[PDB]
């Protein structure tokens, strides 16, 4: 079961449903047909967020090392705001 | 103070195992719940390090004091040493949500005089300048 | 009433360096006979109990990140059944051993840490005993048949 | 060993993962359940080079440290509309701002 993300600039993101609920308001987005609108959040934004759902979901409570989620300077700002809106 | 280091005066091999990307700051909490910073660790190194039985030790990034695990979990306890093999102390990165790992690339690109001049909520002002630090976490994990 | 102990640490750490050859640098009236007195009742403390003075010089393994705990540790440990003059002597002895091991193993900062610490572990732990004891004048007297 | 992709088609991107010893065909599958076109009507890329259906993914470069989960590797998609194969065409992605005065060194 996926699920599609549309970004502010028309981008069209399809994850697994089970990573996007990482975010609280994701999941209340789609509770209330398997697609949302993020007005707010540009491609470049959005789809470095749904990288986080692979990673988050990929290695939490896992035993193996675990690498530095990266973060470019120049989308650190807009990415902050996004995880804030998101929370996640 | 419940967080502490017991005075066992049991000696504990342990090798501190540094599988992060970050430089560890070990910390042991002494006989009075005080923590005491001890040598840093590179990334990806290991130091076999003498200890007690029934202490209490917890690891953070040397520069910024973010938390980190030790054994998947927040502290570490030194135990009894069988057959002669220290124990591992394997330190590893958490997986940190989205919003904290974005304050600490923030933080670590803007000084903290300047945190207010982003064009940001004013909620992520004060998430910004709420620094990791050993003490809140310690008091957090005593009412656990 | 009583007397500055922070002068009577100062005054024994720098005897206690002296007689090893180190000079120590950065740093209500004492009477003259309290500080002479201690240095040989420290000196005699030593001297009949070579072999935990010797046991300590060895098992200190000093360094700035442990030397807080290693002091707690050993004082709390002396005076665990209570305070007496004896163990008050063996008090500046252990204070002194740690300031002539720090030089030894040029770590000659924790010399004004542990002068510090045994000036706050006497103001805060031991005062109340020593003036309800007498105070110095008692113990430069009870070490008089001595010198 | 598994490898995390992200398989683009114009503003389409499609985060899944597979194992190495997944061949290209079985990467066609799954977009099948995904976006409902067979196989036959798919061609897949890394960079330009068109990915034949037997080989492992290994093979064609996509390793675990070359497609991480926090940074995976990117896989084009072309749809065949009747007859003809569509070119392959990926719209890049929105650029950020220029980068705030307080965050410059």
């Amino acid at each position: 079961m996926y699920v599609k993300l549309i970004s502010s600039d028309g981008h069209e993101f399809i994850v697994k449903r089970e990573h996007a609920l990482t975010s609280g308001t994701i999941k209340a987005m789609l509770s209330g047909t398997n697609e949302v609108n993020f007005r707010e959040i540009p491609s470049h934004v959005l789809s470095k967020v749904c990288m986080y759902f692979t990673y988050k979901v990929r290695y939490t409570n896992s035993s193996t090392e675990i690498p530095e989620f990266p973060i470019a300077p120049e989308i650190a700002l807009e990415l902050l705001m996004a995880a804030n809106f998101l929370d996640c | 103070p419940v967080l502490r280091s017991v005075n066992s005066r049991e000696p504990s091999q342990v090798i501190f195992c540094n599988r992060s990307p970050r430089v560890v700051l070990p910390v042991w909490l002494n006989f009075d719940g005080e923590p005491q910073p001890y040598p840093t660790l590179p990334p990806g190194t290991g130091r076999r390090i003498h200890s007690y039985r029934g202490h209490l030790w917890l690891f953070r990034d040397a520069g910024t004091h973010d938390g980190l695990l030790v054994n998947q979990t927040e502290l570490f306890v030194p135990s009894l040493n069988v057959d002669g093999q220290p124990i591992f102390a394997n330190i590893t990165l958490p997986v940190y949500t989205l919003k904290e790992r974005c304050l600490q690339v923030v933080r670590s690109l803007v000084k903290p005089e300047n945190y207010r001049r982003l064009d940001i909520v004013r909620s992520l002002y004060e998430d910004l300048e709420d620094h990791p630090n050993v003490q809140k976490d310690l008091e957090r994990l005593t009412q656990e | 009433t009583g007397y500055d102990n922070r002068e009577i640490v100062m005054k024994y750490i720098h005897y206690k360096l002296s007689q090893r050859g180190y000079e120590w640098d950065a740093g209500s009236p004492v009477p003259p006979v309290v500080h002479l007195t201690l240095r040989q009742a420290g000196d005699d403390f030593s001297r009949r109990y070579r072999r935990d003075f010797a046991e300590m010089s060895s098992q200190l393994h000093l360094t700035p990140f442990t030397a807080r705990g290693r002091f707690a540790t050993v004082v709390e440990e002396l005076f665990r059944d209570g305070v007496n003059w004896g163990r008050i002597v063996a008090f500046f002895e252990f204070g002194g051993v740690m300031c002539v091991e720090s030089v030894n193993r040029e770590m000659s900062p924790l010399v004004d840490n542990i002068a510090l610490w045994m000036t706050e572990y006497l103001n805060r732990h031991l005062h109340t005993w020593i003036q309800d004891n007498g105070g110095w004048d008692a113990f430069v007297e009870l070490y008089g048949p001595s010198m | 060993m598994d490898v995390f992709l992200m398989i683009r088609r114009h503003k389409t991107t499609i985060f899944t993962d597979a194992k190495e010893s997944s061949t290209v065909f079985e990467l066609k599958r799954i977009v099948e359940g995904i976006l409902k076109r067979p196989p036959d009507e798919q061609r897949l890329y890394k960079d330009d080079q068109l990915l034949d259906d037997g080989k492992t993914l290994g093979e064609c470069g996509f390793t675990s440290q070359t497609a991480r989960p926090q940074a995976p590797a990117t896989v084009g998609l072309a749809f065949r509309a009747d007859d003809t194969f569509e070119a392959l065409c990926i719209e890049p992605f929105s650029s950020p701002p220029e980068l705030p005065d307080v965050m410059k060194p």
